C-alpha cells in the first residue's frame, strides 16, 4: 500500500500563512524526495518546488521563492510546505509527489501522488446567493434557451436542478467565477422546445449547504 | 610499567566524524581500567564478551580505541547485530563483538549555537558496512537508475549529510561522543594488561 | 528556468486512431529526465512515462514516450475511450522542474455552430444596483471560439468573464457562458447591448441584441 496522503481543505484570509501536510506510507521515506505542484481551478499544471528527504536540501521557483517554505520531519515520515502571505491568487489545489523507494534504490519518477489539499483565500464572509431568472426571447420561432443565474455567492459550492430532477436533457451548469469582490456568480440554463414555452413551466432549483440556503426561482417568458 | 594513553582518547579536544571514525591502537601498556567503570560523567557503558568490573585481570595482544560523535538517538546503533544508518554506512560491530562501547552527552562541545556543521555522517550507500570498515568516499549517490556522472541532483545527491548540532535540540539529536574498545587476542606475543 | 512547451492545444480524434502529442524543452534537458502525465477532470494527476521512454507500474502498453534532447513525443497506438483527457510533460533533472502548458485530447466530431442567446438584466436584479447581461453559446465543436460585448456598438472590454462546461458526453459539444457586470447608473447609460459570436462554423461573426427598455 504505497500511499501519500495529505491534509484537509483549508480556508485561510488573505495575508495569512497555510502549512499542508503529506505524509507517506509503503516505502522507505528517507531516500525518496517531495516535490510539490499547485493547480488552479481548470489550470495547468504549477511546480512550486522539492526537497530531498535526506539531506532536507530544498529548491524553489522563481515565482515562490519569497513566500514558500519546503520543509520534512522523517520521524513522522511527513513533509510539509508553509505557503506564507496568502492571496486570492493563491487559491488552488496543493499536491505533493515522491518516487517509491526501499533501502537503497528509488523510482526514476515521481509515480506516488497525493490526493490533493483545497486551499481558498478570501475576505469574504459566507454569503448566499441571489437567484435571478433568465427569461427565454420572444424572438424564439424552434428551441429557445433559458436559465438562471446564482450571483453574489461564498464559499463553493452550490447545486442546481431543474423541475427537482424531472429535467436533465439539454441541461447546463457553467463551473463558478470567482468576481473582483471575492463572492462567486453561476449561470445554469436549458434548451428547450420553442413550442413548450407557454404550457410548460421551468423552476431552477439551487441550495447552498454552507448557508443553509434554499432558492427555488421560476423562469417565466418575456411579457411586455 | 607505563599506563595506556586512554587520556588521549576520551580527552581529545576534537572527535573525529562517524563515517571517518578514528581509531587508535594501544599495546604495551599497563592498562588501568579502574577509574573507566567508575566514571559517573559517562551515560552509555555496555561492554560484550567481557564483564565491566572483572576486565583489570585480562591481558590482551592488541587494544583498538575508536572514536566519533554521533545523534543521541543513534547510540543504540553501537552495539552487535543492530540496524540503522550508522550501523549499516558508518561503524558496524561484529555479531562475535568482544569490547565496550562508551559514550557520554557532549552538547556544551560539539554544539554551536548557528549550528555546527563539521560532523558528517554517511546518509546513502549501496550496501551495508563490513564490521570495522570505514568508507570515506564522497563519491556522488547514484539513487535511479540513470547515473549523472557527478551531478547533485534528482535521485543523485552527496552522499554525506551534516548533523548541525544546535544547543536547543532535543537529548535525541544533541551529540554524543563514542568511544569504541575492541579487545584483540592473537597468537602473538601480549602487549596489554 | 528551463521553458516546456507542448503542442497541440486541443488534439481532436476519434476513438480508436493513434494520437501523437509533442513537447518542447527551451534547452537541452538535464539528464533525459521527462514525465509525462495523463488527468482527467476533477482528479489527481497519474505518471504515465517518466525519465523520456519507460512506461510506468500499471500503464497499459498502449502509452509509448520518445526523444533525447528538446524535442520529445507521447504516443497512444490505439486511442480508448478511458484515454480522452489532459496531458502534461514535465521536465525534473536541473535543479528546478518546470511543466508544461498541457494537451486536451477530446473526442472528434463534426463542425457544429453554437446557438447564441442573449439575455438582459432581470428587473429583480436591476432592483439590487447591478446588471449582468448573460451571452450563451450552446452545443458547438470545437471549443476554440470568441465573444465580445458591444455596449451602443462599442467593442467592449473589462467586466466580463466565461465559463466552459466539458465536452458533453451525448453531442460532444461544449458550451459557453460570457456574463457582462456593469452598475445600474452605467446601466442604464445605453440603450444596445450585443454579444458577437465568432467560431469555425459560422462563416460571419453572429451577433444577438436587445433593445434596453424595449422588451
Ligand atoms: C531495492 O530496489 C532495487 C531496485 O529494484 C527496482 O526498483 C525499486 C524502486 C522497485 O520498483 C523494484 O520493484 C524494482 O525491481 C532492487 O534491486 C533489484 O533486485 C533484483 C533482485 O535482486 C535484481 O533482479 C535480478 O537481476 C538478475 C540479473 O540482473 C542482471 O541484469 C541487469 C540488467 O537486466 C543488470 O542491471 C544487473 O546488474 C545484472 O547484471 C536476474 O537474473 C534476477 O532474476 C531473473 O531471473 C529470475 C529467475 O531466476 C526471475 O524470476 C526474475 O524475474 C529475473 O528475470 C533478478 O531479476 C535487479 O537487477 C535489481 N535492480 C537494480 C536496479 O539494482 C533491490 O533488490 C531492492 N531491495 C530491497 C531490499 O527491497
Ligand atoms: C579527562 O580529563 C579530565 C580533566 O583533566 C583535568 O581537568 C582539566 C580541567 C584540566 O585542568 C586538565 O589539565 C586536568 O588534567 C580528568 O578528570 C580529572 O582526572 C584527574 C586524574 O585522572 C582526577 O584526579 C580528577 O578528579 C578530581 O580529583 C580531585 C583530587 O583527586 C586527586 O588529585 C589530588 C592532586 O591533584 C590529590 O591530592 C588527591 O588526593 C587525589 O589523589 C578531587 O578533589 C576532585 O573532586 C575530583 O574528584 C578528575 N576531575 C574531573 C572533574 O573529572 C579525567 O580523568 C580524564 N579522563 C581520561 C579517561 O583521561
Amino acid at each position: 500500500q504505497v500511499q501519500l496522503v495529505e491534509s484537509g481543505p483549508e480556508m485561510k484570509k488573505p495575508g495569512t500563512s497555510v502549512k499542508v501536510s503529506c505524509k507517506a506510507s509503503g516505502f522507505t521515506f528517507i531516500t525518496s524526495a517531495v516535490q510539490w505542484v499547485r493547480q488552479a481551478r481548470g489550470q495547468r499544471l504549477e511546480w512550486m518546488g522539492w526537497i530531498a528527504v535526506g539531506s532536507g536540501n530544498t529548491n524553489y521557483a522563481q515565482k515562490f521563492q519569497d513566500r514558500v517554505t519546503i520543509n520534512r520531519d522523517m520521524s513522522t515520515s511527513t513533509a510539509y510546505m508553509e505557503l506564507s502571505s496568502l492571496r486570492s491568487e493563491d487559491t488552488a489545489v496543493y499536491y505533493c509527489a515522491a518516487p517509491h523507494c526501499n533501502r537503497t534504490s528509488c523510482h526514476d519518477g515521481f509515480d506516488i501522488w497525493g490526493q490533493g489539499t483545497m486551499v481558498t483565500v478570501s475576505s469574504a464572509s459566507t454569503k448566499g446567493p441571489s437567484v435571478f431568472p433568465l427569461a427565454p426571447s420572444s424572438k424564439s420561432t424552434g428551441t429557445a434557451a433559458l436559465g438562471c443565474l446564482v450571483k453574489d455567492y461564498f464559499p463553493e459550492p452550490v447545486t442546481v436542478s431543474w423541475n427537482s430532477g424531472a429535467l436533465t436533457s439539454g441541461v447546463h451548469t457553467f463551473p463558478a467565477v470567482l468576481q473582483s469582490s471575492g463572492l462567486y456568480s453561476l449561470s445554469s440554463v436549458v434548451t428547450v422546445p420553442s413550442s413548450s414555452l407557454g404550457t410548460q413551466t421551468y423552476i431552477c432549483n439551487v441550495n447552498h449547504k454552507p448557508s443553509n440556503t434554499k432558492v427555488d426561482k421560476k423562469v417565466e417568458p418575456k411579457s411586455c | 610499567t607505563n599506563l595506556c594513553p586512554f587520556g588521549e582518547v576520551f580527552n581529545a579536544t576534537r572527535f573525529a566524524s562517524v563515517y571517518a571514525w578514528n581509531r587508535k591502537r594501544i599495546s604495551n601498556c599497563v592498562a588501568d581500567y579502574s577509574v573507566l567503570y567508575n566514571s559517573a560523567s559517562f551515560s552509555t557503558f555496555k561492554c560484550y564478551g567481557v564483564s565491566p568490573t572483572k576486565l583489570n585481570d585480562l591481558c590482551f595482544t592488541n587494544v583498538y580505541a575508536d572514536s566519533f560523535v554521533i545523534r543521541g538517538d543513534e547510540v543504540r546503533q553501537i552495539a552487535p547485530g543492530q540496524t540503522g544508518n550508522i550501523a549499516d554506512y558508518n561503524y558496524k560491530l561484529p555479531d562475535d563483538f568482544t569490547g565496550c562501547v562508551i559514550a557520554w552527552n557532549s552538547n556544551n562541545l560539539d554544539s554551536k549555537v548557528g549550528g555546527n556543521y563539521n560532523y558528517l555522517y554517511r546518509l546513502f550507500r549501496k550496501s551495508n558496512l563490513k564490521p570495522f570498515e570505514r568508507d570515506i568516499s564522497t563519491e556522488i549517490y547514484q539513487a535511479g537508475s540513470t547515473p549523472c556522472n557527478g551531478v547533485k541532483g534528482f535521485n543523485c545527491y552527496f552522499p554525506l549529510q551534516s548533523y548541525g548540532f544546535q544547543p536547543t535540540y532535543g537529548v535525541g539529536y544533541q551529540p554524543y561522543r563514542v568511544v569504541v574498545l575492541s579487545f584483540e587476542l592473537l597468537h602473538a606475543p601480549a602487549t596489554v594488561c | 528556468e528551463i521553458v516546456l512547451t507542448q503542442s497541440p492545444g486541443t488534439l481532436s480524434l476519434s476513438p480508436g486512431e493513434r494520437a501523437t502529442l509533442s513537447c518542447r524543452a527551451s534547452q537541452s534537458v538535464s539528464r533525459n529526465y521527462l514525465a509525462w502525465y495523463q488527468q482527467k477532470p476533477g482528479q489527481v494527476p497519474r505518471l504515465l512515462i517518466y525519465g523520456a521512454s519507460s512506461r510506468a507500474t500499471g500503464i497499459p502498453d498502449r502509452f509509448r514516450g520518445s526523444g533525447s534532447g528538446t524535442d520529445f513525443t507521447l504516443t497512444i497506438n490505439r486511442l480508448e475511450s478511458e484515454d480522452f483527457a489532459v496531458y502534461y510533460c514535465q521536465q525534473y533533472g536541473s535543479s528546478l522542474f518546470t511543466f508544461g502548458p498541457g494537451t486536451k485530447v477530446d473526442i472528434k466530431r463534426t463542425v457544429a455552430a453554437p446557438s447564441v442567446f442573449i439575455f438582459p438584466p432581470s428587473d429583480e436584479q436591476l432592483k439590487s444596483g447591478t446588471a449582468s447581461v448573460v451571452c450563451l453559446l450552446n452545443n458547438f465543436y470545437p471549443r476554440e471560439a470568441k465573444v465580445q460585448w458591444k455596449v451602443d456598438n462599442a467593442l467592449q472590454s473589462g467586466n466580463s468573464q466565461e465559463s466552459v462546461t466539458e465536452q458533453d458526453s451525448k453531442d460532444s459539444t461544449y458550451s459557453l457562458s460570457s456574463t457582462l457586470t456593469l452598475s445600474k447608473a452605467d446601466y442604464e447609460k445605453h440603450k444596445v447591448y450585443a454579444c458577437e459570436v465568432t467560431h469555425q462554423g459560422l462563416s460571419s461573426p453572429v451577433t444577438k441584441s436587445f433593445n434596453r427598455g424595449e422588451c
